[PDB]
């Protein structure tokens, strides 16, 4: 049975200083991204992109050079991701223990976690719709991504189909925040130097998430390992994504790779 | 280029 002792306390802590740095590394929330998509904000209601003509007024009223339409929406996509990258590792600096590992290390985990929690904060920012864009100024439809001639129209739609899913678990940011922190301290990276160290928080962040999850989701008793098959969809996920992101680059020609 | 990100954020 369970018990509210010294040790539970520390993991509660632990959930707690993620979560604070969590809230710190990502502008937008889900608890916030949830308020935008169901129209509980009193805050700006974002601008809809669902056809040719509102992407034509949306580029001009959102205030973010191909002449390709597709091309240009997945600049934006690719230039956010950099942005996500720099979230990412300011998150992953919060979590004690990481940035005492080997810097190399360091690098390894965030190299081959990143896209992973890309898909993840992507579903806190889907419904059954479309995806809030430019920190939630504006919204483009499913059907819309769809719709962009090949091989653009099939980029966002795994994403879609991983969120439709995923959203469907009901986790807010509390259980997100230590998650995301779980995936980061995978000691299975091709590559890793000292591999004991990284298995050693990940126990501590497993035995964290394992706790939350329990405190906050009476309604399923196995959420946590239901997370975990998440983590594991998610490596073939983003597997057939860098695959389609090579089949672009080789078929198809950010400020801060020029500096 | 993602290492490179990486790495100069890590700073
Ligand atoms: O702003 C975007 N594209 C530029 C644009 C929009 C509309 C008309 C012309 C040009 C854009 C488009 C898509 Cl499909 C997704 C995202 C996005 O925010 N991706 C994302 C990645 C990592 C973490 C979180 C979000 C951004």
């Amino acid at each position: 049975h369970m018990q509210l002792n010294p040790e539970s306390a520390d993991l509660r802590a632990l959930a707690k200083h993620l979560y604070d740095s969590y809230i710190k590394s990502f502008p937008l929330t889900k608890a916030k991204a949830r308020a935008i998509l169901t129209g509980k904000t009193t805050d700006k209601s974002p601008f809809v992109i669902y056809d040719m003509n509102s992407l034509m007024m949306g580029e001009d009223k959102i205030k973010f050079q191909s002449k390709e339409v597709a091309i240009r929406i997945f600049q934006g996509c690719q230039f956010r991701s950099v942005e996500a990258v720099q979230e990412i590792t300011e998150y992953a600096k919060s979590i004690p223990g990481f940035v005492n590992l080997d810097l190399n290390d360091q690098v390894t985990l965030l190299k081959y976690g990143v896209h992973e929690i890309i898909y993840t904060m992507l579903a806190s920012l889907m419904n059954k719709d479309g995806v809030l864009i430019s920190e939630g100024q504006g919204f483009m439809t499913r059907e819309f991504l769809k719709s962009l001639r090949k091989p653009f129209g099939d980029f966002m739609e795994p994403k879609f189909e991983f969120a439709v899913k995923f959203n469907a678990l009901e986790l807010d940011d509390s259980d997100l925040a230590i998650f995301i922190a779980v995936i980061i301290l995978s000691g299975d990276r091709p590559g890793l130097l000292n591999v004991k160290p990284i298995e050693d928080i990940q126990d501590n962040l497993l035995q964290a998430l394992e706790l939350q999850l329990k405190l906050n989701h009476p309604e399923s008793s196995q959420l946590f390992a239901k997370l975990l098959q998440k983590m594991t969809d998610l490596r073939q996920i983003v597997t057939e994504h860098v695959q389609l992101l090579q089949v672009i680059k080789k078929t198809e020609t950010h400020p801060l790779l020029q500096e | 280029g993602l290492e490179a990100i990486i790495r100069k954020a890590l700073m």
